[PDB]
């Protein structure tokens, strides 16, 4: 047999080309490897986590290096509103002179890409000013990643390999990660904000050569000890402060203003310093809750085991199953990555980033598609847990036993919400389509979104005139009668009641229909994933499904036919629904913001209530300069996005070959090619691995990969080129 | 190779043996059902995994189960 | 060690390949009472001889699909077919009926 | 400046050699090394 | 005091498990990284014909030997003269080295050779144990290093068009 | 101004250190 | 095999390639194309032989294979064919390069213009 792969002896004896593909797709599934003891599993995961950490630090070190080497960071910080950030230089020797002239842009003297990731706005706020600042930051992460590569190699050495009881210590980890990873790092980040980022915002250079001399405050460190902490809430910043200069600047380092800095249109650095200081000491307090070595502290299994009439065994279910933990942590990370996307556009934290419209569109779509991917992997690894790690006797009559007995009620209730939302949202859209087409656009059914308009009034919008409970001046939620200490509010209400920002935008009847279509996409994608997880151990069509694994093709054409019956194929089906849902989300965010940024917010309001308006005025109207990136009239700077646009349409179409055509068509075609090669003269090659068609599961995965790459490269090219050419 | 398991709910109807195109299955005497015979899978290294035997099994649920295992040249059905 | 006339056949592109000489081969032998036409599992029609026949095939499934045709498409039925597995060193193993 | 690939940054000869090395000089040796690794018995 | 010496594990071992041999097993001569690299160099790559060993060794060597006289040699003030003197330097070194390979084989393989090419020699570092392997390596090194030198000569003589290729100036 | 030629060459020489340490982590993780 | 193949592989990039507007540039890009294809193909011949001939090979290079169309049945035949194809196709490419670089004097030879 072959030596590759070393982790699967049955794949080594595979004589076909299936050996090479299945060795890739199972290379990081350590539990199914040959002779993997359960303690050796944790040590290889721990060293793989150090390898992933070093890749992350090398990635940001390369972003900092290429901006310092080929970008325009020192030229961009002069006027960030009239300049354009440069990502890196272009070296493509197939370029012609019109392509060289088109990408010699943003005041550069060579072909460059325009940065759309926002790292210029992020480094400028935290105090980077020179390319020498970005270089030593790139060198420091170049050595920090090599420390991560050392610790992965070190904790695989026999003296430094941790035992299993160290890995299962869920109290010493949860204390150290709350207080050290979440608390001390948020404390040290406040220490960077008040020592470095706040003086560089006020014209004072603070580096490693002069930070031991310059205090963060004129009253240096004495108001903290004497308990007069209000001496850090000094003159905060004037309304005429210019970022990076000393004119109009204050001395305060911890303030409670709220709202936005008026020039940069972003959050105050003093509100962000008092944020991470309040977050730090709360997380350091929270990291002193559980007992490890000293008697004091709670014990996590006692709160779970003494919780019934239902959480008995839930500790040991969590602590012993890595797939339960992975599915739990992907769900928490998936909610947060949505929250990062929803809050970074509404409350922009980086200086002048709210006026870089292509960056705000790129950053929202990035973190929403990341969040949708972590959400479907939370359910996927929660389904691998129910097949591999779930013990029905260790979890008898607890909550995990309840839903597996309740599974026909959960799926049927998810199906009704899915069918109700789909019948009535598509019914309202097609009705409005037929009314506008037949010349009667006022016969449209335009349901006003009264629940989220009143929710906007309860947050501070007086735009609807309903004047009640924080849309109210003399409310008890506004005045804060026992305190009168809501310092946030007078700065907050200028963020809500201005028309140029992007928190609590005005919603109308076209906003209600798309929020219900988003709710349709959330409920169906959950319905595919929950039904795939709850039927993963078995159904009445296939009662012994847990002995077939997470991923298998089918159970054959008998019993009616069993195509796409495994829990893996419910992940495969929900990925189409996740992309379609996140398609509907980012279409709505982009079309609403393209209407707000152009001042044509009215034109969104008549056209978003029927589906031709999305087709004509969003898809067709914004494609005009994208597909003119090259033409017989010439080429311009949108040519790489026009080429990627067709590239994405091509990968999406290659996907349909793998998803519509199935295996035995291709397997019988390969036999005729194997006939033709054996009987052709002068063709001295011969396949060592026997050519077979791709397997049933593999081409569902290959077809989903081409679908996803075709989905993202199409919209990502359309999002960049339509936003950056209009603005 | 694949794994063909015969469970004790088998009524000995010989229909999986008739359905198998690879002659994997045969009947052995059992005295565990009325027909006195049960299915067995001696030549399971010739099994291609077509699951024609499970399509032929009248017992609910099936007395014969095929588990797709390591792919060999015989189990992949390759004439080349 | 294996007796029989090869059936009358012009050859085809569906027959034995490199695998038949380097890994394993199969042969089906049967007796017929008359000269008649059967369908090859490799595609096409061949003529079996009156008396003992012998046909080399690439897979065990091709020999058992031929034996299924011999039992079901001819009156009188041909039930006496034997299937062998031939290895490249000439080692012949009798595999059907077992 | 407008007729060919230039670089107004430090060491502009580095993309002149690295992009040929990374993309069409080294991959076929790396593909051959990986091929011998996955075919060896 | 010495009784527990040679009981704990050491990364330095006797060579081939034999402490009487005059070598040590170190990371430089016996680790898996240096054994994968050295034994797959064309001098040691298993199964190669003696000619193809020489051709890969030659093509690598004649290519870089053009280099030094082009940049620091006496013809370096003009581009065409520097490339010619670098080519002739690589040609002269190759003929001299391949003459040395041939007369090594004519002197060593006379009956049973002495030293490392004797029939009883377990020299893993010197595996070319016949004279026809040495003469085929000599012809391989000659043809490879001549070809590698004239390849470097052709690239350096056409450096103006090759620089225009690698900057896209040929697309005007 | 942007980086100098001695700054780029420093970064290339320093990056050989995580190149070597990733090689010894990859070969330790396994074949 | 090499001398026949490297000779014609110079051809396509000379006439239809991106350097075709000038004669000296088109001949150089055609030579480099034939050099790059030859090194890549001869690397493929060598790694085929290193992968196939490990013990008794599978398929058409097995000891029991009656493949008349694949008669090079040992690895030393494959490594000598690899070196032969490399040296022949390099020589055939530089022969076509020398004829095309000197096309003005070669056209004058074939029309008798050198007899003036
Ligand atoms: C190696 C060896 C070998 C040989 C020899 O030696 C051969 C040959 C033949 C002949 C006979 C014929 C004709 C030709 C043509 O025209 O087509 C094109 C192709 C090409 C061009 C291919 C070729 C290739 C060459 C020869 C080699 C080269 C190599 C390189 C250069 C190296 C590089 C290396 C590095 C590392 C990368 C054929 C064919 C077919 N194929 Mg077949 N091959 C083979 C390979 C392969 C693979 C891998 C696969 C998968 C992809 C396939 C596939 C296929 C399909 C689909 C088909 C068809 O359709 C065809 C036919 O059948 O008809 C009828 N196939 N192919
Ligand atoms: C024949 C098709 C082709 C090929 C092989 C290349 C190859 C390359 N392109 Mg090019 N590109 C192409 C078409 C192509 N391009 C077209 C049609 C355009 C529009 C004019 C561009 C515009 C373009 C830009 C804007 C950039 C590239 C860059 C690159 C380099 C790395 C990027 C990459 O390919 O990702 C592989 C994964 C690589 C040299 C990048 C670069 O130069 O980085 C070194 C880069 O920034 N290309
Ligand atoms: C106080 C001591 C301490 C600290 C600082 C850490 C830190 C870490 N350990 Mg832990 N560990 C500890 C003690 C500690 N450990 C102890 C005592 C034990 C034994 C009980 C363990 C057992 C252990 C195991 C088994 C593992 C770890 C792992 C980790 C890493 C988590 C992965 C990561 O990088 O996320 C970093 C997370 C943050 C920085 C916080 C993120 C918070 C949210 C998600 C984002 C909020 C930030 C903000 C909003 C975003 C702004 C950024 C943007 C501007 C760019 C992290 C470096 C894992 C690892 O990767 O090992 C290499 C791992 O597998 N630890
Ligand atoms: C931190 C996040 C994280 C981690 C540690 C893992 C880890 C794992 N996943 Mg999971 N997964 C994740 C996020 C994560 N995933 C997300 C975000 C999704 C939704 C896209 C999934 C959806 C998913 C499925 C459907 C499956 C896994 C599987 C696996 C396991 C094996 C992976 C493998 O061998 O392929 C290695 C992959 C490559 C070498 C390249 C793949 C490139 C793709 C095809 C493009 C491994 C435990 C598999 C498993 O556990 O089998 C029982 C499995 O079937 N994952
Ligand atoms: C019937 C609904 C229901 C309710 C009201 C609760 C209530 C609670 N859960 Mg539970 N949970 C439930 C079902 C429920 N659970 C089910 C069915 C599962 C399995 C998916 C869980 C999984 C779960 C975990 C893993 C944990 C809780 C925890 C808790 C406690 C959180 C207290 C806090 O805020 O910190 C709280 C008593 C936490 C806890 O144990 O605190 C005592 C905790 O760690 N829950
Ligand atoms: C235009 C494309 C399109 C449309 C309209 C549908 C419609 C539907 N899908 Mg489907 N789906 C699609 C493409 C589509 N799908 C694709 C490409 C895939 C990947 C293969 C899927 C995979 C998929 C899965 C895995 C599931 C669905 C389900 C559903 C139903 C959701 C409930 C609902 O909204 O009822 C309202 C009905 C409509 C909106 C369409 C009816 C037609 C109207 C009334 C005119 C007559 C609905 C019938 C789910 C389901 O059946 O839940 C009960 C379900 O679990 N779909
Ligand atoms: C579930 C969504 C939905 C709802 C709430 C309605 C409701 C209505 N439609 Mg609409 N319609 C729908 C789907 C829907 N339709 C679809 C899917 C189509 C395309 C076939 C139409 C095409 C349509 C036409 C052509 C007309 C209506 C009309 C009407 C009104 C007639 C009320 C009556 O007395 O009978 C009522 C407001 C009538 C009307 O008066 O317009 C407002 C009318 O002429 N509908
Ligand atoms: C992982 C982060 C990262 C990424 C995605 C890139 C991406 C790029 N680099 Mg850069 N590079 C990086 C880090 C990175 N670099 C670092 C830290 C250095 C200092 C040593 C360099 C030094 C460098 C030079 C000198 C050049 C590039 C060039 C390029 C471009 C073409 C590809 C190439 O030739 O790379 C070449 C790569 C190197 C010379 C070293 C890469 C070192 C990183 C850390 C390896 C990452 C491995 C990865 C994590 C494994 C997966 C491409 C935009 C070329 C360019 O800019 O053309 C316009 C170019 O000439 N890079
Ligand atoms: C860094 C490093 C290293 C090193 C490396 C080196 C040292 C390199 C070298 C390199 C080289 C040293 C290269 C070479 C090359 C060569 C070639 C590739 C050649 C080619 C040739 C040819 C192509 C030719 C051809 C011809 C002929 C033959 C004849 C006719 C004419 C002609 C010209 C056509 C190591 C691995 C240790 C480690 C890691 C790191
Ligand atoms: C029509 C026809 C045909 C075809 C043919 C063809 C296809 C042709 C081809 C042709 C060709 C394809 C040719 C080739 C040629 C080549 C040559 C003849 C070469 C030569 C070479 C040389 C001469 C070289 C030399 C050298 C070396 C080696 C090294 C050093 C340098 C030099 C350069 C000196 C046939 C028969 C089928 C049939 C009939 C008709
Ligand atoms: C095109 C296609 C093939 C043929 C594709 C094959 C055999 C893979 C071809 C891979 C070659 C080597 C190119 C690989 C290129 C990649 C970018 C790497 C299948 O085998 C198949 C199987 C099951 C369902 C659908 C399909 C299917 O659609
Ligand atoms: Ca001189
Ligand atoms: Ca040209």
């Amino acid at each position: 047999a072959t030596k590759f792969p070393k982790f699967s002896q049955d794949l080594q004896r595979d004589p076909t080309t299936r050996r090479l593909f299945y060795a890739i797709a199972t290379a990081h599934d350590f539990e199914s490897h040959d002779g993997m003891s359960e303690e050796n599993l944790y040590q290889r995961i721990f060293a793989s986590h150090f390898g992933h950490l070093a890749i992350i630090f090398l990635w940001i070190s390369g972003i900092l290096f290429h901006v310092a080497w080929q970008g325009n960071f020192e030229q961009w910080i002069q006027d960030p509103l009239n300049n354009s950030p440069i990502a890196h230089a272009i070296w493509d020797a197939q370029f012609g002179p019109p392509a060289i002239a088109a990408y010699t842009q943003a005041g550069a003297m060579n072909p460059v890409d325009i940065c759309y990731s926002g790292v210029y706005h992020w480094w400028y706020t935290i105090g980077m000013r020179t390319n020498n600042d970005l270089f030593m930051g790139s060198i420091f992460l170049l050595l920090l990643s090599s420390v991560m590569l050392y610790a992965g190699w070190l904790h695989l050495q026999p003296r430094f390999r941790p035992g299993l009881a160290w890995f299962k210590n869920a109290e010493s980890r949860l204390n150290h990660h709350l207080a050290g990873l979440f608390g001390v790092s948020s404390l040290a980040w406040t220490g960077h904000l008040v020592h470095v980022a706040l003086p560089e915002s006020r014209g004072q250079h603070v580096g490693w050569d002069n930070f031991l001399s310059i205090r963060p405050h004129p009253e240096g460190l004495a108001p903290l000890f004497t308990g007069n902490w209000g001496a850090y809430a000094q003159n905060p910043d004037t309304a005429e402060h210019a970022f990076g200069t000393a004119q109009g600047a204050g001395s305060a380092i911890l303030t409670f203003l709220g709202g936005f800095h008026p020039q940069t249109e972003s959050l105050w650095l003093t509100d962000m310093a008092h944020h991470h200081l309040a977050i730090a000491v709360i997380f350091i307090v929270a990291g002193h809750m559980y007992r490890t070595n000293f008697g004091i502290g709670h014990n996590i299994k006692e709160m779970t085991e003494a919780l019934q009439g239902g959480h008995k065994g839930i500790y040991d279910t969590y602590n012993n199953s890595l797939h339960f933990q992975l599915g739990w942590h992907l769900a928490c990370l998936g909610v947060i990555t949505s929250l990062v996307a929803q809050h970074m556009y509404a409350m922009p934290p980086y200086a002048f980033m709210a006026r870089d419209y292509t960056t705000m569109s790129a950053l929202y779509t990035h973190h929403q598609y990341i969040a949708g991917f972590l959400m479907i992997g939370a359910f996927a690894h929660g389904a691998i847990f129910l097949i591999r790690d779930y013990d029905p006797e260790a979890n008898r009559d607890n909550v995990l036993a309840r839903m597996l007995a309740h599974k026909e009620a959960i799926i049927s209730h998810l199906s009704w919400v899915s069918l109700f939302l789909g019948f009535h949202t598509l019914g309202l859209y097609v009705h409005n389509d037929c009314e506008v087409a037949l010349g009667s656009p006022e016969k449209q059914i335009l349901i006003e979104p009264v629940f989220a308009q009143w929710t906007q009034a309860f947050h501070g919008k007086a735009l609807y005139g309903i004047n009640s409970l924080l849309s109210n001046p003399d409310s008890v939620a506004s005045t804060a009668w026992p305190n009168y200490g809501n310092v946030w509010l007078s700065g907050w209400l200028e963020a809500v009641n201005n028309g140029a920002n992007s928190l609590f935008l005005t919603i109308g009847p076209g906003d209600l229909l798309v929020h219900h279509a988003i709710a349709l996409g959330l409920h169906v994608t959950t319905l595919i994933l929950v039904k795939g997880a709850l039927d993963a151990r078995g159904s009445k069509l296939m009662p012994d499904k847990k002995d077939f694994g997470y991923s298998f093709p089918c159970d054959g054409p008998g019993r009616g036919g069993t195509c796409d019956i495994s829990a893996w194929d419910a992940f495969y089906l929900a990925t189409f629904w996740m992309l379609n849902t996140l398609g509907w989300v980012t279409f709505y965010w982009h079309w609403k913001h393209l209407s707000v940024w152009s001042g044509n917010v009215a034109q969104f309001n008549e056209s978003s209530t029927y589906l031709m308006g999305w087709f004509r005025d969003y898809l067709w109207a914004n494609s005009a300069q994208l597909i003119n990136g090259y033409s017989p009239a010439g080429t311009n700077s949108l040519a790489v996005w026009a080429w990627m646009f067709l590239f994405g349409h091509l990968a999406w179409a290659v996907s349909f070959m793998f998803l519509i055509t199935w295996r035995g068509y291709w397997q019988e075609l390969i036999e005729t090619l194997m006939w033709a090669h054996e009987n052709t003269p002068l063709s001295f090659g011969y396949p060592k691995d026997k050519p077979v068609a791709l397997s049933i599961v593999q081409a569902r995965l290959v077809g989903l990969t081409h679908f996803t790459v075709g989905y993202i490269a199409t919209y990502g090219a359309f999002l960049i080129a339509s936003t950056s050419s209009r603005f | 190779s694949h794994s063909v398991k015969i469970y004790d709910t088998c009524i000995g109807c010989t229909q999986c043996v008739r359905a198998c195109p690879l002659d994997v299955l045969e009947m052995v005497p059992w005295d565990g059902c009325k027909a006195g015979s049960i299915a067995s899978s001696p030549r399971t290294e010739d099994c291609v995994g077509c699951k024609r035997c499970e399509t032929a099994c009248p017992t609910d649920f099936l007395s014969i189960r095929v588990y797709l295992g390591a792919e060999t040249t015989r189990s992949m059905g390759l004439a080349y | 060690t294996l007796t029989g006339k090869t059936p009358v056949f012009g050859g085809s592109t569906g027959g034995l390949l490199t695998r038949a000489a380097v890994e394993e081969k199969y042969a089906i032998t049967w007796t017929s009472t008359k000269q008649q036409v059967f369908e090859m599992p490799t595609g096409g029609a061949a003529i079996m001889h009156e008396g003992e026949n012998l046909l080399y095939l690439a897979r065990k499934e091709q020999c058992l699909a031929l034996g299924t045709q011999l039992r079901s498409k001819f009156k009188p039925k041909i039930e006496d077919y034997k299937i062998y597995r031939i290895y490249p060193n000439g080692e012949t193993q009798y595999v059907h009926p077992a | 400046d407008m007729t060919q690939l230039t670089g107004a940054y430090a060491a502009p000869w580095l993309p002149w050699i690295m992009i040929p090395l990374i993309f069409y000089i080294l991959p076929f040796p790396i593909f051959a090394i990986i091929f011998l690794w996955i075919e060896r018995e | 005091t010495w009784v527990d010496a040679y009981d704990q594990k050491d990364i330095i071992q006797p060579y081939r498990g034999n402490p009487e041999l005059g070598n040590l097993a170190t990371p430089v001569n016996s680790s898996n990284l240096v054994k994968t690299y050295i034994n797959n160099l064309p001098a040691y790559r298993p199964g190669l014909t003696p000619f193809l060993r020489g051709l890969e060794i030659g093509m690598a060597h004649g290519y870089f030997l053009v280099g030094p006289e082009v940049v620091v040699g006496p013809l370096r003030e003009t581009a065409h003269g520097a490339n010619l003197s670098g080519l002739i330097t690589a040609i002269y070194i190759t003929v001299s080295a391949c003459l040395g390979i041939s007369i090594f084989a004519l002197a060593t393989f006379q009956g049973d050779p002495r030293g490392a090419y004797n029939s009883n020699s377990p020299d893993r570092l010197r595996p070319l144990r016949s004279k026809d392997g040495w003469f085929q390596l000599s012809g391989g090194i000659l043809l490879g290093s001549m070809g590698g030198a004239i390849f470097a000569y052709v690239l350096l003589e056409n450096f103006g068009d090759l620089d225009a290729i690698l900057r896209g100036a040929v697309n005007v | 101004m942007t980086l100098s030629e001695t700054q780029v060459f420093v970064a290339l020489v320093i990056a050989l250190v995580p190149a070597i340490l990733a090689f010894r982590l990859s070969t330790e993780l396994y074949k």
